[PDB]
């Protein structure tokens, strides 16, 4: 069959894919592209309105001078623009961050328990619905005790609410299922069966703050706007006394000892709160996209999907505007999640894998490693020897680099069940492939990839961690793209060919099993591509309170 | 020598161990017990050998809930803890005959670690206790087993956690009483942010013990943070020697006077009375049916008051064996003191504001949360320079069991560990008896 | 003790709030029953709940200040902690959030008293908050008008005085009826209706508020016009803040 | 004349502003109220369309048992409800945190020296002309160097731009006139030589990065996004090796070396990059509010419209929603900007001190202190108990308790002529207060108030600063509503009187000369009406990236 | 002027913060001293020594 980038490549280039020799300077420069276009017109009218230039295809370089290309968003039949992908213009990149920075977990076990020692009241699926009842009027920033309060607008804030989920299908079963992530539904029998043995009993809200408070503020906004309205919630539902000293083992345990944020806090160097995207550890990455439950049959899907998350969060988002910004890393990260290369190339390591150990059942070892690795990424790079117009495609090294790893790492924990050699199957990618093109990445592109083997299996502190807990400040990743999306992908490959329910966090996975969400986390490329095509209705919009 | 005072000092049960010792024999600069206790918190380390055990055969690493599947590895770690801490031991000290401690406790379970001095004397700061530690016991349970490349990893996930994902050691089996230093409020720190629930643990909930050793962390962190330098010293060691060091009996006679029927009004009465005797205050001017009291010796009305505060303290939350009114004794002690005399309350009314700022965050829905999570190093907490965390932790000790948030909930590993020690444990015989060691030579 | 300078009839009251030995003025008789009713934290004939065993039952260590310390009858017993809540209207209310809290730690053992402009709080253990709950609520403390007790939903301490001279409530948990002119308690103090109202008497008179006040006020006597108690507080300001300076 | 509050007063109640007596319990709850209504049937429709309740006007108590008040936003004319003053309902607030979130103010001092020394290049205004033209094109989002970039849409960051100010006059009328903060037009003829004099030969950029990046990301982004774009502007219009060592001297100097941010990051409890609500020190929010340059014969007015600009961020957007959230703190921010209540007092107070001392001629000292502070404090009281319709308006006591203590403080600044004797005063009112009413605010309301007067003249290591350096981080003040407004209008006050041109930094008070700015920064309180009146035009919305 | 700040006050430190606040507090100090600098002006002294610090 054809390579499945192949149709992707028809559509940018008008020579078949292997031709070797083009034409370039005839296209007219930007004039080629309707992007651009726009681009040209908006910067006229906006340099007149405010009475200072702005946007000039006469400043600088010329683009254009060659194809400015269409990307196939892959596993959709979407062709865009690459300007389309970068994450300013397109609403469903930006709400795919909101959602995750608007969300908190927030256990009930400890304020359950406070409410029947300190108190001496009980709890059952009635009080607790008529506690989801008051707190999903109080969250989203209205009042339950106080007079003379004033409120925000219901319409600016529809996408702020709580919910529950247990492992306890009997109190499931019976608080009103308006308020329930039901696991049942929305998991595959396994699946649903190891994620409600991992949670028991436990009781556990998933908490998301509006959209418009979360783009006016940060993300370390979200534990304390939760755990505000979860106590004036207590107080309301439970008749307690309106600010006693119990009042603050609710608080306490709201803000601390039974939540779990997305992000832990950063260092000073590169200082945020919580809830923002460098304290994402991978293996959270992996459990917020939902193919896993979806996809499962298919865990080059799962591990795909969990790739295109996090290269748009890690890479678009996070090291291209929150570490950077201007212009970006749009393409950097387009690499991993357009025109089916990744694709091609990991399903390729994965038949090969399949074929010659069973899933999971390879060795979990350097020789496994080498093996697997090294035929994926030779796999790789002779794709862009032998389509010219594949190489032209992805043209930076880096993105290179990082598709051909990802492949090779991915297959080498489909393979050993175990996301550390995949790791180190990475590396060797990296280390394969500078000595046969004689080039990588970008200047700066290998420092982890350096430090990268003899800090696979490093046990030592600032080395030594599993790559499920690692994450963008990890230290040798903290600056660089082309990798974080990738080992997202990596932490998420082993546990998509052994079956598992997640990677690191039970609760996690299941807080985003809610069709709720403005974005569909079960289908991020295909999101991407409604928010290329200007489809995606995104939260958060001001347009209710500004004039016609 | 640069202080003309002398203080009497008393053992936890009232009774005279040496008279007129010169303040300055209390003080962090000069006593070598308090040396001794600071240099034993920076080194100490409680490592759960059966957390990391249980972690390991679960894959539960790093931080709350969280898993990895397929990871899991069982190991005989606490069976083979004697061979296990001696191989660590090993790596821990610097020579064989230093002052490294590694024992292990509760069968095998936890181990006591006390890292040699020797490190911290080259190193800048306290960190390297639980990275020394962490790592030798990294290295023991891998060489003990041979645990293999591949799974290694595992083993320092269990002990550290997610560091250095995480800043902190997200998930980590073992434990200080010190914390990161990333998470000091202000350079200087670090002896604050020691959670009163644990120095209530490590002292087994003596209430004396416990006022002691929180009164000597937070008046050495003054020392530290430049707060007793110069104007300010003696301020701060009468403080230290009044309200923690119970010097003069003093807040030892107040309780006795007013345990039975008394209430914080009466104490103040009481207080008011004993600083007028000792001739610390006087009535400065006459009003009408109303003396202002002054003073020609701040420091010293600051120092008494600061007893009588903790004296206050101690009738108030031990009459109703509950803590959660510490914050309430804190404001209306020094409020009503103030309306009381004519005279400024104790810290010039840095311990009032504390108080309020205290009862806000412990009776309402915005943050803090029980008396035992607080420490000089919390947001909350932080204001007073000393006079305050104390009668936290001396309430905290007379708590009866009124609290969620309590040491048995939030400090079980440090109690096991720390308390162990004797001077960690019963630090107010060791000082006093230090400073009446060096009583000539101030 | 002196507890609080000044020479206004509003001082004098101040300071008689906080004299344990001045008999506070009884001025309502309620049943032990009604008490229990109105804080709600338990029904009649309900055994008292627990938070810990008693004391007795516990195996503590020596410890100085426990022996000399003498436990409330409700720590020995290993009551639950509750509260009772009190909100007093700025127009002449006899007893005001400072000086309750004020009042309380000179008067009451083991309490827990917190100040806000709209409530005022004790915390205590339960059969001892029971005893104190009769005199907050027998006594001058209480007006049925002016104060209110009130768990929650505060508001009404800075708002005008209805046709009747009642103190707003959100709640309604205090009804002044005219045939009487006595008010009755209908709701326990967090709102619920309780089955037989609780009679409270009749509101003091206007004359008799100006009496027993403890808030200063152009239209009753002036802080400013107290100017031994305003001394007091600028002196406080002044030494405090050349302490913090040089300790001077 | 009526004290300036009267309108208000008989705008909200039937009953004229001294009458004692009312009747409650007869409007009908929320039916009263046209926002009440609006919200309880939004609520209707968002809990029909998501399957989820939300706002619901029976859960626990029922607003509107008293009047629900409409409120003047003082110095207009414009009455609403308070609930057209929540920030989550008020495009005009947000906006005036992003516009200070999204500014950064960068040197081009060390940059012209790299050029002319380690580049051996001529810089003059034409060529720092063609920078900005460049630079105009690039901090928006769009390429100067490479092929095949990707680029922002030019209408979506119209709001991002450059432009220069000089102390140099001839310098400044060099450089094209499109890109300059004009210091003589926009300031008067002292104020504008006093800031001349503070910046002489220096040549300084104000840098504004998009709302909607700054939305997305966090402010911690912004001289990040600055820096790359500055760097990519040196590169093009100096016509450098793009990526050689020099290239490096740009990034330090544009990220370390001479950037202000308008807010230094904060401790681990409350961690938060840079460009964040807490790092914003007092003398900074002063100097970014230009009511000074526009309202300079008015002391009062000056420093009152200083207060709003605080009191509405350090209350209602960082302590109301960064550092806790849901209803929030409207009205204890709301209580220093509505009514004319605050202008009242402190137009008394200064009043008051032009007889007694004359301004700024009162000795600096705590005699100046006790008497001007304590008379102030004496009237605002006794307007409280002459007016109960305005007892029942501010009805909160912290609110009572801010508004009193603002006016005394800045009362006494006005007197001496210095930010700490005011300082004192605001303290020396709340204890007045307190006895006075035997109440003063919240539970927790005068932590600060209690250490307050001693640390006012400390000198201790986390206890003596002047007031202007003082902030939202500084130990005492880190968590309160109703004092970090107040104090940067007392930090503002003696510096209005003194008619100064600036607070703490002049360059912050240049950055904010600019009617390129989305929100107009020389009428905070007009805006703020506006916004409530659903009149403000936001930038950072997505409109034109999303379906009709 | 060269600092070193006695060996002593570290022995009983944490960690290394007291030469910096040691050192600015004892010169804030013998300023003030030095010129009987007011209470209402002392801040300045210290703000000049040690800066923004606490709010930075
Ligand atoms: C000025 C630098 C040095 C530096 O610090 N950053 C630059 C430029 C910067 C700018 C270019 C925007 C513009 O043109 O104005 C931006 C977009 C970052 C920003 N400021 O927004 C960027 N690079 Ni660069 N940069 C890229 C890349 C690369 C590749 C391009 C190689 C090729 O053959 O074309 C090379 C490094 C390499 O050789 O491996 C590279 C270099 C360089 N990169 C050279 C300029 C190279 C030139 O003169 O043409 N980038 C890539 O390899 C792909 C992704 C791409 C990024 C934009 C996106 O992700 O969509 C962009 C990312
Ligand atoms: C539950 C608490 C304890 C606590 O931790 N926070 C509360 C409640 C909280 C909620 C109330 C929202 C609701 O009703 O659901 C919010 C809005 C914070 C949030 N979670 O969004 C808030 N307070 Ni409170 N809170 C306020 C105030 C106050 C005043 C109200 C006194 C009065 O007489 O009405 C008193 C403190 C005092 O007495 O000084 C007060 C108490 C209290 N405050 C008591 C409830 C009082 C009651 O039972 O009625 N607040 C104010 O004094 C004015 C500003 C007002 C805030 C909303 C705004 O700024 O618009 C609100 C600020
Ligand atoms: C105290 C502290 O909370 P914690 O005790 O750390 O949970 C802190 N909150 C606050 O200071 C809340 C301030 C805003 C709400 C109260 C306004 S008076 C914070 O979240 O960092
Ligand atoms: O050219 S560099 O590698 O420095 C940057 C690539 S974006
Ligand atoms: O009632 S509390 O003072 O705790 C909170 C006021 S918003
Ligand atoms: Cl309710
Ligand atoms: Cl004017
Ligand atoms: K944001
Ligand atoms: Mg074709
Ligand atoms: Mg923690
Ligand atoms: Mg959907
Ligand atoms: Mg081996
Ligand atoms: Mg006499
Ligand atoms: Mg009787
Ligand atoms: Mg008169
Ligand atoms: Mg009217
Ligand atoms: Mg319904
Ligand atoms: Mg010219
Ligand atoms: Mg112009
Ligand atoms: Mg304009
Ligand atoms: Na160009
Ligand atoms: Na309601």
């Amino acid at each position: 069959a054809d390579k499945l980038f192949i149709n992707a490549l028809k559509k940018k280039f008008e020579e078949s894919p292997e031709e070797k020799k083009t034409t370039f300077y005839t296209l007219g420069g930007w004039k080629q592209s309707e992007r651009k276009t726009e681009f040209v017109n908006a910067g006229k009218e906006v340099a007149a309105k405010r009475g200072i230039p702005q946007y000039n295809p006469d400043i600088g370089t010329p683009l254009g001078q060659r194809v400015l290309m269409p990307y196939q968003v892959s596993t959709t039949d979407t062709y865009v623009e690459g300007d389309d992908l970068h994450f300013v213009n397109n609403a469903a990149m930006q709400q795919m961050w909101d959602d995750i920075r608007r969300t908190v977990i927030v256990g009930l076990n400890h304020a359950h328990a406070v409410i029947e020692k300190r108190l001496g009241k009980e709890v059952t699926p009635e009080t607790i619905t008529h506690y989801l009842e008051t707190v999903n009027h109080a969250m989203p920033g209205a009042a339950v005790v106080q007079e003379h309060m004033v409120e925000t607008h219901p319409a600016l804030v529809a996408d702020s609410y709580v919910k529950v989920f247990t492992g306890n299908d009997e109190i499931a079963d019976e608080i009103d299922p308006a308020f329930v992530i039901d696991i049942n539904k929305q998991f595959p029998e396994d699946q649903a069966e190891t994620l409600k043995a991992e949670v028991g009993d436990g009781i556990w809200q998933v908490v998301r703050i509006p959209t418009i408070v979360s783009r006016t503020c940060d993300g370390a906004t979200t534990s304390r706007w939760s755990a505000m309205q979860i106590g004036m919630s207590m107080i309301s539902a439970y008749k307690q006394a309106a600010g006693e000293a119990a009042t603050g083992d609710f608080a306490y345990a709201a803000k601390h000892a039974e939540v779990i944020h997305m992000g832990t806090y950063l260092p000073v160097r590169r200082a945020r709160g919580e809830n923002e995207p460098g304290g994402v550890p991978f293996g959270y990455l992996a459990d917020i996209c939902q193919s896993s439950r979806v996809n499962y049959e298919d865990p080059v899907r799962v591990s795909l999907d969990v790739v295109a998350t996090g290269a748009m969060l890690y890479d678009q988002i996070w090291l291209g505007s929150y570490m950077s910004g201007g212009v970006g890393f749009t393409q950097y990260a387009t690499a991993a999640y357009t025109d089916n290369i990744l694709d091609d190339f990991t399903y390729f390591g994965k038949e090969y894998v399949e074929d010659k150990y069973g899933l999971c059942e390879a060795p979990n070892n350097m020789d496994t490693v080498l093996d697997v690795a090294t035929e994926v990424t030779f796999y790789g790079l002779e794709q862009y020897e032998e389509y010219p117009a594949l190489l032209e495609d992805q043209f930076g090294g880096s993105q290179r680099a990082a598709v051909v790893a990802a492949a090779a790492g991915c297959s080498t924990a489909f393979a050993t069940g175990n996301a550390q050699t995949g790791l180190s199957g990475w590396y060797l990618s990296m280390y394969l492939h500078k000595e046969q093109h004689s080039r990588l990445g970008f200047y700066g592109y290998d420092l982890q990839d350096q430090c990268g083997a003899s800090n696979v299996f490093s046990i030592r502190g600032d080395e030594g961690l599993p790559l499920e807990l690692r994450g963008p400040n990890y230290p040798n990743y903290a600056m660089n793209v082309g990798h974080q999306g990738e080992y997202a992908g990596i932490s998420q490959a082993p546990h998509a060919a052994r079956g598992d329910a997640f990677v690191f966090n039970p609760l996690v996975k299941i807080a985003f099993a809610d069709d709720n969400l403005v974005f569909d986390f079960t289908n991020v490329r295909g999101e991407f591509a409604k928010g290329a095509l200007r489809e995606f209705e995104p939260a958060g919009e001001r347009a209710l309170i500004t004039p016609a | 020598a640069k202080f003309e005072d002398k203080v009497d000092l008393y053992d936890d049960r009232g009774n005279l161990v040496e008279e007129q010792v010169p303040l300055e024999a209390l003080s962090p600069l000069r006593n070598p017990a308090i040396k001794s206790i600071v240099q034993g918190i920076k080194r100490t380390v409680a490592v759960n050998l059966e957390g990391i055990e249980n972690a390991l055969k679960t894959a539960k690493v790093g931080g709350p809930a969280c898993k990895i599947m397929g990871r899991e590895l069982d190991l005989d770690i606490v069976g083979n803890a004697e061979s296990i801490a001696a191989a660590a031991k090993e790596m821990i000290q610097v020579t064989e005959d230093d002052d490294t401690n590694v024992e292990l406790l509760g069968g095998g379970k936890r181990a006591l670690v006390q890292v040699p001095s020797a490190r911290f004397d080259v190193a800048a700061e306290y960190s390297a206790a639980p990275l020394v530690t962490a790592t030798a016991f990294v290295q023991a349970i891998i060489n003990e087993f041979d645990v293999s490349m591949y799974d290694a990893n595992m083993v320092k996930a269990a002990v550290l956690g997610r560091y250095p994902q995480s800043v902190e050691y997200m998930g980590a089996n073992i434990a200080t009483m010190l914390d990161i230093p990333q998470k000091l409020e202000g350079p200087g720190y670090a002896l604050r942010n020691i959670m009163v629930n644990h120095v209530v643990a490590a002292t087994l909930k003596n209430t004396l013990q416990a006022a002691a050793l929180s009164t000597i962390l937070e008046q050495t962190a003054m020392f530290e943070m430049g707060d007793a330098v110069g104007a300010f010293e003696r301020m701060h060691l009468l403080g230290l020697a009044y309200q923690g060091m119970n010097a003069d009996n003093l807040v030892f006679d107040l309780v006795k006077a007013n345990g039975k029927e008394g209430t914080v009004g009466s104490v103040i009465a009481d207080l008011v009375e004993r600083a007028l005797e000792d001739g610390v205050i006087k009535v400065e001017k006459e009003l009408t049916d109303y003396k202002v009291y002054g003073t020609d010796d701040l420091a010293m009305w600051n120092a008494y008051a600061a007893a009588g505060l903790m004296a206050a303290t101690m009738v108030n939350q031990g009459a109703a064996r509950a803590a959660q009114g510490v914050s309430s004794t804190l404001l209306y002690y020094n409020d009503l003191i103030e309306f009381e005399t004519g005279l400024p309350s104790v810290d010039f009314g840095k311990v009032e504001g504390t108080a309020v700022g205290f009862s806000f965050f412990s009776h309402s829905i915005y943050g803090g949360g029980g008396p035992g999570i607080f420490n000089g190093n919390h947001i909350v907490t932080r204001h007073s320079k000393g006079f305050a965390i104390p009668c936290v932790a001396a309430a905290m000790a007379l708590d009866a069991g009124t609290q969620m948030f309590s040491p048995e909930a939030t400090s079980g590993l440090i109690k096991e560990v720390f308390s162990q020690v004797d001077e960690f444990r019963e630090p107010l015989k060791y000082v006093v008896e230090a400073a009446a060691e060096i009583k000539n030579e101030i | 003790a002196q507890y609080y300078p000044g020479t206004t009839k509003v001082a004098q009251n101040r300071r008689n709030f906080c004299n344990p030995e001045y008999e506070l003025e009884k001025l309502r008789e309620i049943s032990d029953e009604d008490v229990v009713k109105i804080l709600g934290h338990r029904a009649p004939g309900e055994e008292y709940p627990s938070v810990h065993p008693p004391l007795e039952e516990m195996d503590e260590p020596e410890d100085a200040i426990r022996e000399m310390v003498e436990p409330i009858d409700g720590a020995k017993a290993g009551d639950r902690v509750r509260y009772i809540q009190f909100t007093d209207s700025m127009y002449f209310a006899p007893a005001q959030p400072y000086v309750r809290s004020r009042a309380y730690l000179c008067r009451y053992r083991g309490a827990d008293a917190g100040t806000l402009s709209g409530r005022q709080i004790i915390e205590t253990r339960e059969r001892d908050l029971e005893k104190i709950s009769k005199e907050l609520l027998e006594t001058e403390f209480f007006d049925p008008a002016r104060s209110g007790v009130r768990g929650k939903s505060v508001h009404g301490h800075s708002l005008r005085l209805d046709e009747d001279g009642m103190m707003f409530d959100m709640l309604r948990r205090q009804i002044y009826n005219k045939d009487t002119g006595r008010v009755e308690m209908v709701k326990n103090q967090i709102g619920d209706e309780l089955d037989e109202p609780v009679d409270l008497g009749e509101p003091l008179d206007e004359e008799t508020l100006m009496e027993k006040t403890t808030i200063y006020r152009v239209d009753g006597e002036a802080y400013r016009d107290d100017v031994e108690a305003v001394e007091i507080m600028q002196r406080i300001h002044v030494l405090r803040s050349q302490g913090g300076f040089n300790l001077e």
